[PDB]
């Protein structure tokens, strides 16, 4: 019983993980967004020199 | 609603606590009521003798 537990409390840390991952993907996706953009603005300002 | 960290896993400790004391209650349940069937198997046992 107390294994059983354990286990339902693994499926519900399986749950957390899978959102978790879900949030640091969209993260690492706008980082990539913003990190794209400046390296544009670098290349316009360095052009613009 | 709004506990935070510390208050959830207070809360989580007390829960698994209580499940764990619950569980030996019900075990000791159930060993009473084995001793209940031995005893009357028994008492059957005796009234026939």
């Amino acid at each position: 019983t107390t294994m059983r537990s354990d286990n339902q409390a693994l499926s519900a840390v399986q749950d957390a993980l899978g959102l978790g991952a879900a949030k640091v993907d969209t993260a690492y996706s706008g980082m990539e967004s913003a990190i794209e953009v400046v390296k544009e603005i670098k290349a316009k300002l360095v052009a613009a020199t | 609603v709004g506990m935070g960290a510390a208050a959830l896993d207070a809360l989580i400790s007390g829960v698994d606590a209580a499940l764990t004391d619950m569980t030996s209650a019900a075990a000791s349940l159930g060993s009473i009521s084995s001793r209940i069937d031995l005893q009357s198997e028994f008492v059957n046992k005796l009234s026939d003798s």
